[PDB]
């Protein structure tokens, strides 16, 4: 279909790429995916003229990197040169998917730089840093240490190519505003994953996307004493020749608190070959969580497991921002709706969130081996009586149904049936909280009425460790335990890129995210009638809290008024969408950002055209 | 004044509503661009 050497065929002839970042081989949050798997296509288009320039650690050189030699003589001149001079250069490959070319920079070895080069800032852009932040400092040490790899690259080459380089975050803005201090021959990029007063304005200060027009941007960052960080990140922001955000949500954000439209917008991706490695999966998946379920309601097993469905929330333990408050509510909204109307159908929702536990409670466990111990009994008893039957009916006679279980088979089941005996009710959380009395999904559940009652219609399930395949009670990794799952529930009020929702839909699964996100504003964007495609958007930003709730809770009664054929059309649908965030597409905008930088900074022998033409048209 | 400014910065305390607020700074950055 729409591969990369589709219509921006352009002359890029000596042009060496540089993808500044301060998070290549050293893992730390979210863009450290976004590079690894972006490096594959990155260096299918440039080749070997594309180098990740990032800080040095001994953890990430001695696990993931390869020390080779400069495969250049002005590569080798600049390393030698900088390494004479009073630094510590690294170069390597990256042991990834694509193999690309790393520069290494450790910061800690140009301590001794820090007060002459924290004054030189200042003379350039007025720009001061506190001495006791301890990671803006490490900041100025990298970007001038970029930029002084810069300049004597373009000093040490025989012929000098045009150079583009690409900074990823305030951590490394400083080096793109050196680089235009110093009126180097580069041509600039700058991409925003998150604003950094928007994480800080959503938990405290009310109102924060119905506001975006009256905060005073100074104020806050002042106050809340991040003004050096701000700034570094608004600078680098302003004095770029491209600049870009990873959604439109993100892109409103950064036009009213960064005080610049994006050039571009460009989604974050990812590779879904291995993802595809979709109902046998399915079906495992989903045996495996119904008999986790018989295991955890044990004695109390009134209630159709044929016609009952699993939900789950995945992510952070952020109550509020990844909008756990609305899910719980509309929950107990759907329960009392489930059982006003009589129906026959159940809800067991799991809230897969880390908090603080020690282990295990003894109620999961015993529920655990009482189902072990009922699945042995009855396969020995299946087993002995498979025998039997097929020996008599070798000789010709139908089997006397009173006399195949005998003394010991009837002990191993009064055994069995002794051991399911209880008068509780199954808990909400399979561990033992450290905050319990101050543990917000507890004391919504508390509030709200959700005690895994037999009346309840609803059940809930909070598991707080992270899924593994060695744990005793979910001997199961996260992508297979979700790929069981009926639908995911994301409503999320603050996130710039959800990568939990989206790696949900890639595995064919249903899922429900808001307008407040960017996967949820791509999704609404590039679909038309999501909801045929099993992809619900909940419409959070033009709505209060309780109409957020009251369509949440329409949303999942509609979902549970489908029949099997509606689901199973739906699940289809979903799973033929995993195409629309792969590289092999959204990689094409970083390719546009990437000429349009080129044209701006030398337009002379480059000249962009601007052609945004980059889909689902079904039912509406 | 200029130095004291500078040292202000160092030490936390920012005029980021007079003179050490975005304004100035963007008006210096707008040369080299």
């Amino acid at each position: 279909p729409g591969l990369e050497d589709w219509e921006d065929e352009f002359d890029l002839e000596n042009a060496v790429l540089f993808e500044v970042a301060w998070e290549v081989a050293n893992k730390v949050g979210g863009i450290y995916t976004v590079l690894q798997t972006k490096a594959k296509v990155t260096g299918d288009e440039w080749g070997d003229n594309y180098f990740l320039v990032g800080p040095y650690t001994e953890q990430g050189v001695r696990t993931q990197v390869e020390l080779l030699e400069a495969p250049t003589p002005a590569l080798k001149r600049t390393l030698d040169s900088m390494n004479s001079k009073g630094c510590k250069v690294y170069f390597g490959r990256w042991l990834i998917e694509g193999g690309p070319l790393v520069v290494l920079l450790d910061v800690g070895a140009s301590a001794w730089a820090l007060e002459r080069w924290k004054g030189e800032l200042w003379d350039t852009c007025n720009i001061g840093v506190p001495w006791y932040d301890r990671e803006a400092n490490d900041a100025v040490l990298f970007g001038f240490l970029t930029t002084w790899f810069l300049g004597e690259f373009l000093a040490q080459s025989e012929e000098k190519p045009h150079v583009v380089a690409h900074f990823h975050e305030w951590l490394a803005g400083v080096g793109l505003c050196l680089c235009r201090a110093r009126r180097l021959p580069v041509a600039t990029i700058f991409t925003t994953h998150a604003t950094l007063l928007g994480r800080y304005l959503c938990a405290g200060a009310v109102d924060f996307y119905n506001n975006l027009e009256n905060f005073n941007v100074d104020k806050e960052a002042g106050e809340r004493q991040i003004y050096h960080r701000y700034c570094m990140e608004r600078a680098a922001a302003h004095c770029a020749h491209v600049f870009t955000t990873v959604s439109q949500i993100t892109a409103i954000e950064a036009q009213h608190l960064l005080k610049r439209k994006p050039d571009i917008v460009t989604p974050n991706g990812l590779n879904v070959k291995k993802f595809s490695a979709f109902q046998n999966l399915h079906a495992q998946s989903k045996a495996r969580i119904q008999e986790f379920v018989r295991g955890h309601f044990y004695g109390h097993l009134d209630f159709n497991l044929d016609k009952t469905l699993y939900f789950f929330i995945a992510g952070r333990y952020e109550f509020s921002n990844k909008g756990a408050d609305v899910f719980l509510e509309a929950l107990a909204r759907l329960n009392y709706l489930l059982r006003v109307n009589g129906s026959e159908q159940t809800v067991v929702a799991f809230f897969i969130m880390p908090a603080r536990t020690n282990n295990f409670n003894v109620e999961t466990l015993k529920g655990q081996a009482v189902r072990k111990q009922l699945w042995d009994t009855a396969n020995t008893v299946k087993e002995k009586f498979g025998r039997k039957l097929y020996e008599s009916l070798l000789v010709g006679s139908l089997p006397d149904m009173n006399k195949m279980l005998d003394k010991e088979d009837f002990t191993m089941m009064k055994r069995a049936i002794f051991a399911t005996q209880r008068q509780s009710f199954p808990p909400v959380c399979t561990h033992n909280m450290l905050d319990d009395s101050s543990d917000p999904i507890l004391t919504t559940i508390r509030r709200i009425g959700l005690f895994n009652s037999s009346a309840d219609r609803v059940k809930v399930i909070f598991h707080p460790e992270f899924l593994s395949s060695t744990s005793p009670l979910l001997p199961v990794d996260y992508e297979e335990f979700v790929r069981g799952c009926h639908l995911g529930v994301f409503p999320s009020y603050y996130e710039p890129w959800g990568y939990t929702p989206a790696e949900c839909t890639v595995m064919g699964i249903p899922s429900i995210s808001t307008n407040l996100s960017g996967f949820g504003c791509f999704m609404e964007e590039h679909i038309a009638d999501p909801s045929a495609y099993g992809i619900y958007i909940l419409d959070r930003r033009f709505r209060s809290l309780d109409d957020s709730c009251s369509q949440l809770t329409s949303f999942l009664y509609s979902f549970c008024q489908q029949s099997r054929r509606q689901r199973i059309i739906q699940r289809n649908r979903t799973e033929r969408l995993s195409d629309l965030l792969d590289w092999k597409y959204l990689g094409r905008y970083y390719m546009s950002a990437r000429h349009m930088a080129l044209s701006k900074a030398f337009p002379e022998h480059f000249t962009y055209e601007p052609n945004e033409a980059d889909p689902r048209p079904a039912s509406v | 004044s200029s130095e004291e400014r500078k040292e202000r910065w160092e030490q936390g305390q920012a005029d980021y509503m007079g003179a050490d607020s975005f304004d100035n700074i963007k008006r210096k950055l707008d040369t080299y661009l």
